[PDB]
């Protein structure tokens, strides 16, 4: 897990000291954020299904060669499947969102995948295309406010570094 | 370790669930208290010396025998050894406080020290004694109705903050 | 030097990551409560001669045993060497206003106080009751903001609990 | 390591003076452009991948025979480190722009890292350009002047902003 | 660790005696079969990435509650440890293949296996169904029947090799 | 390195022993199977260009998305570092033949080459690809024998296990 | 056990690699010197009474000092223990010669030998003595073949610089 | 428990070796020593009350202001614990005595007594002045032999150095 | 560790007692015997390897099965590792007859020796009549009793010490 | 580390080139002989012992100042440090002749030989002339004319793998 | 060195203290044992020669078979070697006398002696043959007093401890 | 460490001497001296946090310059890593004076101290102050004429034994 409260405490434990005024801060700038990351949260947790499927239809229309066999979309359970990790991808930002840091991403989406991938022969280039179109589709402030538009891009471009 | 935030994501993961209304609304509820809370930790933390030094101290007086021969707090070792354990299970209780969550006090203390405490020979009735006492007077801190020590805050009610801090204190008496 | 910065930056390299959305969350926080830290650097900058002669006055008052010949403050040049000696902490203590974090005094009067202090044989008590004086003393707003005076009166603390 | 602040009580430091009027408007300033800050921050690290990505590339594309054999990009395993070093390169720089001092770059990924280069036979030349090509898009990014990626910020002045992403990658430039 | 040979040598240590005829005999057709051994493990190891991923996405298609939240594949980090154990398994099988006797696997792999999945939580038939369908994808390589893959070799029985390989498997399973 | 020899070696310095039996009998089977790896070893650097040529067609046969904008391929330099790469990995398997052990593969190769590939967009699918195509398109005993068949399709196939 | 295959697949597992060319190679080592190892193990099996007589004969002639009282030879119990280390030694060799290595020998004879015979009075120069005269008594083609003599006369000298 | 036994046996222990001539030649300086020391120890314990009692009195007449309200001393309850204090490290001098090393007090009153006065507001100054005035009263041979009085005053300023 | 004089004390601080005058009285006997105290360790530890390799040799002349094969003295390392374990065992009964007390012996060698040796499968009764050789051996070169090498020293009675010797080997004996 | 044939292979691909036809004939002719290194090999290492104290008994004997007070050899703790030294010369020259390139000895034995020498006082004449005799020595027994050791070798020239030995050591005396 | 002083000395430094009462008193046994292990070395600086020379008359009067070729003695420079090593383990037992510990033994003859005997087949017999004629030859207080005998049959015993 | 028993020694090993009479002779001066050298000890380890803070302080007082800002004495944690080094200092000049040689210092503390002390910026002027006055303290205290404290021994010329500790600080400040 990562967030600020989470690597704020680790620092003082690891110093083995009581939460100081530093600590005091960074939670306050929780505080702060919170209403947009968590508005963002709010907005993927309402929209994701629309979202989910627009980020598979553009993954899949992007490399059509997915669905040749061998490859990684060559049936409908694995096209399924495909909109089933963009969702869990999804579900990781809103939960990312709603901690305030990548940790929920980087614990269960991100650990491992390249290995995962690797293994299936699942080219994080289709995943990366499915949150590039997601990135640029947001529009504000017809989709979420400025800073949550902020929080939701920034999670995803995290998710996008992670696999490239 | 985990906390409010990340014991909610944690929560809706159990059902592969984005975070609900209600539980946004929670978290919400818990950001909007974010200066209670920090206040709450604020008063833990700038009286952690007395919280510590006084529940030893209350722990010793209602049970002599700790400073007798053979008893735990004997020998300076044993007593700092004694008061470091409170200082510890204070600062976890405040690392709870602060993240909301008991995820950090339970993983990175209470993992284990109920064996620790029977391998060395800790009383388990004085340790619990005494996180009582730290609980009293952290959650006096909290509430700022500890009669020698006063911390200026804006008025309000902070129940919910000293009951998270006893609640802390309980599990660490449970653990062991 | 132990601040809010610092501390997220630190973890970000200890993981070997770029500055994630909970760093960004952290140093917002540290801009929210700037505005209080500074506001009690401020005053602490202001007035410190001051604040720093009421604490040793408070200091010497408590404790007149100082005076006596072998104890700590038995010269004038240890008695002004006491004034300094608070004069330090009290410049500590703003540093930490400053930099919203316990770093400076944690360096530069913490670090080793204990072993300088039983070597020269200054009593912690001293010190402890020039703090605890200057943190009752301060008022709100005859001195400074709420805020501002929690961010004063928890570096006091803070100084104080370290030399308990 | 040290930030903007702990840099103004450093100098304030060398002198036993409380942090002086001047130091405290700077430092104001510094908060007040804090949130560009994080903005630029955000570009950097969004892009982290892209910049260190593109800047080797531009350096071999460049100088071709850093991947002939004898070159030090051949060798698929002296190429990711490459990659590596380009991206611990940037998010020091990304770590110093955070903190608005170079310390932390300074002192973690500078210090000892031209001995190391030579030690290693990595070209200095070779290394300059690829910070350099770093420096444009990194710059580039803080502007949104980007011409593959535009990131969303309010209409703004950030040129010193990206002077100081400017300054960070001369001082690793001039570190090697 | 001990292979074909060195397991004889231990059971005559055990009688005090010299490395009888029959045991050299056996030895010595162990080592006229010597090259289908190594063609054998040729074959597990030039499909290993295949017969791992098989075996795995088949035990997760068989039981889809292993991908479910709380279901021990779901979270890519307990999948890439998933395909890391199935690929550990399989790799001291063919150790075990090479050295023509099952010390290695268990020694190195199988001691205290039992104990860690449990500790962790780790379904054992579940690791089971996965280590029987890498038993059966290895055997088919042993035998080139994989339908998917034909390694060109000189015709013969390696029906030994493929019971052994079998009883490795076995072993595996029998072990958790 | 990494090879019959340098194992042995290697192993026998970690005991801190002179060479044994067991180390001159591994080399012994360096001798004996040297033959057929030196065979395909020759063939390889009599025959690497068209063995290339073929391989990049076929990569690019089997994903032509690579020539789209955008992919690794998208320009000619990018096609004729796809055929460089491809005959830097068949030179290095002919290295791999003439050493007796997968040393110089996953030494110049394989190490990094997943970061440098995750870095430059390069999908190792299309890599597997031409390596696969390499494997299956070698005939006993028009291209070689059967045993330096073997040698060649195991260097081959511990490239594509390293890439998948 | 110290063998061809034992050191190859230590390496593979130190290295967390499954078995390469350069195993495979190994073993295909042991399998072509197996012929000559094996033989000089049946004959060993089959011969080793009078080759242990024999052995124990020489190392009392060439030093009949052992029998004089307070030493290792200073009554037939131990003069039979002294036969039956020749035996348990020669065993060992046949064993290494089994087995392909010196992994016998040295974790059942070498092993704490220096310590044993330390703390017995057991002069290494009897056993080298012994062991000299088995070397040097074999004759090719009498014995065996010259591979055969190659692998037990390197079994001994091996026994010797463990003794010497 | 550091005595001149403990720390031989620990030391060849640490080299792994049997007590050697240095070992016993310690022990035997333990037993020239021992008479001094165990005098020293005899007179202390038949005279501590009063000993204990009196470096008390001094304590508290050195430092009035132990009595004042907030201080160590400002009970009687308090006074005691301070006389029960100095008869703690009395003892442990008795036994330092008695094992001829500084063991008993360094595990029993020295090893965290550091942060316990800390903690517990006890200034070091106090057990100083009452160590410092029962080393001061001692006479010789009016109280002790010389040597015993040397081995008597060497544990109080072992014990005042630990305090200082 | 402890030594007697360590031990009175620690026996005195169980009741918070200055050392009484019976116990300082049996210190000093001690130290009144403390010249033969290092005659007998003397006596001892000039004769270990003596002592020692004496004492597995007739555990083993006793016993032949020990060398038999599956026996714990069969293979010159077990050998070695016997040879080592009774000098380990006689040079901290060494410990305890210089100091006086077993402490040294019960915490540093047989702490934990029983569990470690019926998990490594030494024999318990072999183990035992290897340390009670060791005992018979070291009580005769305490009292200078023994047959082939005797030590010259004043004339006096050591039985106490022999007799202290004989409680360590006890110990030994009992603790596995 | 590198062998024969990876030292060609590094070579090869310093110009980016498959093995070519020469290297891969010397190649063959290093097999070939290959049965003549390994003879070489065993006889060397049949026979370290022999060669080690030997060599270190000639350099004692041409300068007996060694082995007086302040000399290298004096105080067997030093002897016997110079005979496991000169024991790891032959070992990594063994490793060498068995390989076919210095590699091996020259990174993990000659590296920094000489600066540790230097540093230790080693006399790097003294060194050599060890070296020597242990070159003199290994070369007669890998061409079988050893005065008091005949080793059963089938007849042939040996004078290359001979001069690779003497190469492998003129290399040792060389880097001290 | 190991000695009385070195050993309390290195156990101080190791826990970082400064010299206690136990130092001293072992020190005090430095003091006491002194004259006797001082009159020992005395008498055996005074008189090694003789000494030498009849503990290498004794070891080839045991041992006649050294003289025979190949072993350590067929020549009259080995044996004047032997007669050396001899010299110089009495020199170290001197050393170790004037010392008070074992420390010059240790470090000068003792350290790889096994190493070195073993290598250039020098029996440990031998050596031990030599020490215990010289331990039994010993008469007091014809040679030396009782005590003075008892440091030097300790030293030889060490020596012979480490040879068997 | 050497002791001056271990450096006689060492002196006569150097001649492959026997330990002379005249070497024999000082050493029984250093052993009647004993006693004397005991009483030397304990005066300095008696008062050695009074030695270092009468050192630490005149330094300071004499230089006010170390504790103002830049000063290397200013900065507690500072002040204290001073005062530890004037607490090692004393301490390994006190195992030099109970040895009767300077080897343990030489070894353990001095041996690159003033390399040490350049890079860290520590004023070896001052160093040398603080040493010098801790060798008039620690002389007094040999000679028992501190003027605040005096400790009771037999009246006799401790004069060598203060030479000695003067020998010891010196040997320390010409170090550094």
């Amino acid at each position: 897990m990562k967030s600020v409260i989470t690597t704020t405490i680790s620092a003082a434990d690891a110093a083995g000291r009581f939460p100081s005024s530093s600590d005091l801060e960074s939670v306050q700038g929780n505080i702060q954020r919170a209403a947009s990351r968590l508005e963002a949260a709010e907005k993927l947790a309402g929209n994701h299904e629309a979202v989910v499927k627009e980020a598979g239809d553009a993954c899949f229309a992007k490399y059509p060669y997915l669905k040749n066999p061998g490859e990684a979309g060559d049936s409908q359970e694995k096209i399924n499947k495909c909109y089933r990790d963009i969702d869990h991808y999804m579900r990781l930002i809103n939960y990312s969102l709603v901690v305030g840091g990548t940790g929920p991403l980087d614990e269960w989406g991100i650990a491992g995948a390249r290995e995962v991938y690797r293994a299936l022969n699942l080219p994080g280039s289709s995943y990366i295309a499915a949150f590039v179109f997601t990135r640029d589709r947001l529009c504000v402030p017809r989709d979420m406010s400025a800073q949550a538009a902020v929080e939701f891009s920034g999670a995803l471009d995290y998710v996008i570094n992670s696999l490239c | 370790m985990l906390d409010a935030f990340s014991r909610v994501v944690v929560n809706s993961d159990s059902k592969a669930a984005y975070v609900s209304g209600s539980d946004l609304q929670a978290l919400k509820t818990f950001i909007a208290d974010g200066n209670k809370r920090l206040d709450a930790v604020n008063s833990i933390v700038s009286n952690a010396s007395c919280i510590v030094s006084d529940a030893v101290s209350g722990m010793i007086c209602e049970n002599p025998g700790l400073i007798a021969p053979g008893g735990n707090c004997y020998t300076n070792r044993r007593m700092a050894a004694c008061l470091r354990d409170g200082e510890i299970i204070l600062r976890y209780t405040s690392y709870a406080l602060l993240a909301g969550d008991s995820s950090v006090l339970e993983d990175r203390c209470l993992n284990g020290l109920k064996e620790t405490y029977i391998a060395l020979g800790v009383p388990t009735n004085s340790t619990a004694r005494a996180v009582s006492i730290m609980k009293s007077s952290a959650v006096a801190f909290i509430s700022n109705t500890a009669p020698q020590r006063k911390m200026a805050t804006a008025a309000g009610d902070c129940s919910a903050l000293s009951s998270e801090v006893a609640s802390y204190c309980d599990k660490v008496s449970a653990a062991i």
